[PDB]
RNA sequence: AUAUACCGCCAUCUUCAGCAAACCCUAAAAAGGUAUUAAAGUAAGCAAAAGAAUCAAACAUAAAAACGUUAGGUCAAGGUGUAGCCA
């Protein structure tokens, strides 16, 4: 009957079955389609031609009249529309490039773009955002039982010394990305780089149960660090460094501990001011030539810094063990792609 | 819970028109009636026949102006005259509306044996009362 | 012609029998219908008034 | 043209005491107002011991020599900020002096917030006040503790926004986050009235100096 | 690999600008094949051209 | 055939007071965020409220009642996904 026919919106609503107990039960799937997409008003299976609706009302100065296409002409038009349907369908099929992070199925190390503009049109196009962890935490609730939130840890940096991190939590992953990305721009540390490519000195620290041992390295050494540290180092702009991470591999403690150490380092200019002496550099590729890298801002002292006969430094067995001639692991200093 | 003619809340991104926003209990309070005939007045006959004509006239206009209707049509019966007042989007060219008006009027005048007129008010786009 | 005459004219020319009178046709002065906009509290320099 | 603007804004920073704030106060003046009286030794904060002259039978005494030096710097900074047309907000939660501090801000021409401080006032200013709200350029904390004997929320939140803070710190307060701490008595009415007068005279002098500096340089342009 | 994907790239001793990209500017050491990802055939060809 | 694929139209908690969106804060955050003589919370939407109905007035009664809970009820109002019959 003509009176039991329902609209397209109501037909797809039921057939798709999105709303219902199935959705909460985690239940490829059918895809909605628009059936008026290619249909032209005035075009029918019979092939009639209606002047002023589906054909020109006047042609070459002649007022057109009603007509019908021949069986051959209509069959062409029907087949042509069938072709146009295939073209549109193919578009959806195409899958295009993205870049994987540390692994193909993980979000870690994936660039998600710059943070959003600021209040007064403050663009952050020079900043890049990287994901460091995506977690699906759960909170038990009486109404919903197990409820899921997406906890995302991201880092941002302009590759020129300024970087920051934040955590964003939401029920939807896309929202957690926005929250973390725009929150992290409010926590920008500035990290001091020696000559723009490395840290000023070795850095050893423990943050909670995570241990980090960074080492200053010469040019061309590259980044030889935890994949997360490589991600953050590129955001900061460090090009050559070594690092080792031990203890717990907690991603938040590693990021908090990394920024803690990198922000509390001491530039050569600072050291000259604290002690009042010149800071001189001796490279083995430049011979005995003394290189003065920082001179005290105020008054140069005349008391030589005390040089003990035997220093009381606390040495790490891991650093010393190598120089003692002990065999390293088979996994050490393997050939790896350029970082 | 009552599910009748109620466009339910989403996350503030669902545009709804004035007609859609108001639930059935606001009929005769905040929103009026889409059809106005004398067949439901006391001591009057032919309610069933006026109601059946309305159902068809609404399905006819949806198909005859597919995707061009901004809101539900308003049917006004005076004497034997029928008047259809439809808000229509400006999607189709102007001359096409003149064709569909001439066609839909003549066809419905020879189907119900009454003078039927179509009144079209064109809107640039659907009017949104509120976002729910 | 006054506000009282206007309300009477609109009620004749646009008869509405909706019970709630906020939902009826109205041709009122913009001051009555439009809520008073709170003025900006700071100047061009940005110093609150 | 460009030279005149540079003269107005850059010349004031070439003099150690451009506004002559040194004359407003003296160690004797501070001692009259009981600015050297601190809380009992039990209430002492560890970060206040540098500023404490000693313990007179249980009551910590505040060195008025350090107070004079620090107060000179704080008043000097508050004047240059006022000279450059910056926004200054007075903040306190002591209800005995709520009306006096609001009256001072009105006299100076500046702003006062002596009421309950809403969480996010500075870290969420755009939402609370509007998209283009200009935040204070300096916050003067006549009292740095709230009424539960905890640091005023605006001390930490003003550092988060990188806003300098001139605060009166007593022997039980935490001066670590105050940019320009002024060690002194915060409870006595005579001490608070002295500080309120100093900040009001200082701000009015700086605003008057700006008008005179602009008139002189402006007049030179035609002349 | 980087060399094979672009046919116009040619590993020749005269094409020094290409060869420079496969030598460390600071240490002057030829990068091992995993470093740039070139296949072993082209790495041997590059090493001979650089030499 | 399957209400354990759904639409539609409802029941129950319920005349219960919450729900969800954008933010902000935490020596890290799985989550939490109130004190009025106020101590980190904020400002919009939905519900409640208000208003309308029972033809003065009030009160009362109706109506209204979000998000969810019960894979609650209904493939037999009608429609419909998948599977099935077509002498
Ligand atoms: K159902
Ligand atoms: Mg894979
Ligand atoms: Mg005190
Ligand atoms: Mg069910
Ligand atoms: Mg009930
Ligand atoms: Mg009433
Ligand atoms: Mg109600
Ligand atoms: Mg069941
Ligand atoms: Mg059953």
């Amino acid at each position: 009957s003509f009176f039991t026919k329902l609209t397209a919106e109501e037909l797809w609503k039921g057939a798709l079955a999105e709303t219902g107990a199935g959705a909460r039960k985690g239940r490829k799937k059918k895809k909605r389609k628009d059936l008026n997409r290619g249909q032209i008003i005035g075009e029918g299976r019979s092939g009639f031609l209606w002047p002023g609706l589906n054909v020109p009302l006047i042609k070459s100065g002649v007022v057109q009249n009603i007509g019908q296409r021949s069986k051959e002409e209509q069959q062409k038009v029907e087949a042509t529309m069938v072709e146009q349907r295939e073209e549109w369908d193919r578009k959806r099929k195409i899958k295009v490039k993205r870049e994987r992070g540390w692994s193909g199925n993980t979000w870690g190390g994936v660039s998600i773009g710059p943070p959003d503009p600021g209040p007064n049109g403050e663009t952050y196009e020079d900043f890049d955002t990287r994901i460091l962890e995506v977690r699906n935490v759960f909170n038990m609730t009486a109404k919903e039982g197990r409820k899921k939130s997406v906890r995302v840890l991201v880092a941002v940096g302009n590759g020129n010394g300024a970087a920051g991190f934040a955590i964003g939590k939401a029920a939807d992953r896309g929202d957690a990305f926005r929250k973390a990305k725009n929150r992290a721009i409010h926590y920008l540390h500035y990290i001091e780089r020696y000559e723009g490519h490395t840290i000023f000195h070795d850095i050893s620290l423990r943050f909670k149960r995570t241990q980090i041992r960074m080492k200053k390295q010469p040019r061309g050494y590259g980044l030889r660090c935890h994949r997360a540290i490589i991600t953050i180092c590129r955001l900061i702009g460090i090009k050559d460094m070594y690092a080792r991470v031990t203890g717990s591999m907690n991603m938040l403690n590693l990021t908090r501990g990394l920024f803690h150490g990198l922000a509390r380092q001491e530039t050569h200019q600072h050291l000259a001011d604290k002690k009042g002496l010149h800071v001189v550099e001796f490279r083995e590729e430049c011979g005995p030539l003394p290189i003065v890298v920082a001179s005290p801002h105020g008054a140069l002292s005349k008391e030589p810094e005390p040089e003990p006969e035997v220093p009381d430094t606390k040495l790490d067995w891991q650093d010393v063990k190598a120089m003692q001639g002990l065999k390293r692991s088979v996994w050490f200093n393997l050939k790896r792609p350029a970082t | 819970k009552n599910r009748a003619a109620r466009v339910r809340v989403a996350k503030g991104n669902k545009p709804v028109s004035y007609e859609e926003a108001h639930a059935p209990h606001y009929i005769a309070h905040r929103k009026g009636w889409l059809s106005l005939h004398t067949g439901n007045l006391d001591g009057e006959d032919h309610a069933a026949e006026r109601t059946l004509e309305d159902v068809f006239l609404r399905k006819f206009m949806m198909g005859t102006f597919p995707g061009c209707l901004a809101d539900q049509i308003v049917l006004k019966r005076r004497a034997n005259q029928v008047d259809i007042c439809a808000l229509v989007l400006r999607q189709l060219p102007a001359h096409k509306f003149y064709f569909l008006v001439g066609y839909s009027e003549t066809l419905l005048s020879h189907f119900y044996k009454c003078p039927v007129r179509l009144h079209l008010q064109t809107v640039p786009s659907k009017v949104v009362y509120k976002y729910i | 012609f006054a506000e009282e005459d206007i309300d009477r004219a609109i009620a004749y020319l646009f008869p509405s029998g909706l019970f709630e009178k906020r939902a009826r046709p109205m041709m009122k002065h913009p001051e009555h219908i439009f809520p008073k906009q709170r003025a900006t509290q700071w100047g061009e320099d940005g110093r609150p008034f | 043209g460009d030279d005149f603007q540079s003269r107005i804004l850059d010349t004031p920073l070439q003099h150690s005491d451009f506004f002559n704030v040194k004359e407003l106060f003296s160690v004797k003046s501070l001692f009259e107002a009981r600015v050297h009286l601190g809380h009992k030794a039990g209430c002492r904060h560890r970060f206040m011991e540098p500023y404490i002259f000693g313990n007179r039978l249980g009551q910590d005494i505040i060195d008025l020599d350090q107070t004079a030096l620090n107060l000179q710097l704080a008043l000097n900074f508050t004047a240059h900020v006022a000279y450059r047309k910056g926004i200054i907000l007075f903040v306190s939660r002591n209800r005995q002096f709520s009306h006096l501090i609001e009256t001072t801000a009105q006299a100076c021409g500046e702003y006062a917030h002596t009421r309950y401080f809403k969480g996010g006032l500075l870290t969420n200013a755009q939402l609370l006040f509007g998209p283009s709200v200009r935040l204070p350029d300096l916050i003067i904390f006549l009292h740095t503790l709230n009424n539960v004997f905890e640091p005023h929320v605006a001390v930490r939140d003003a550092a988060k926004m990188n806003i300098p803070t001139v605060g009166i710190v007593d022997t039980n307060c935490n001066p670590c986050l105050i940019t320009y701490p002024i060690p002194g008595n915060d409870d006595s009415p005579q001490a608070i009235q002295l500080f309120c007068k100093l900040f009001r005279t200082t701000i009015n002098r700086a605003k008057e100096k700006r008008r005179q500096m602009e008139a002189l340089h402006r007049l030179q342009s035609p002349k | 690999c980087p060399i094979c994907r672009d046919h116009k790239l040619h590993v020749d001793f005269r094409n020094v600008k290409l060869l420079e990209q496969f030598v460390c500017a600071h240490t002057g050491i030829i990068f091992h094949a995993p470093y740039t990802g070139v296949c072993m055939k082209q790495h041997k060809k590059l090493t001979q051209a650089i030499q």
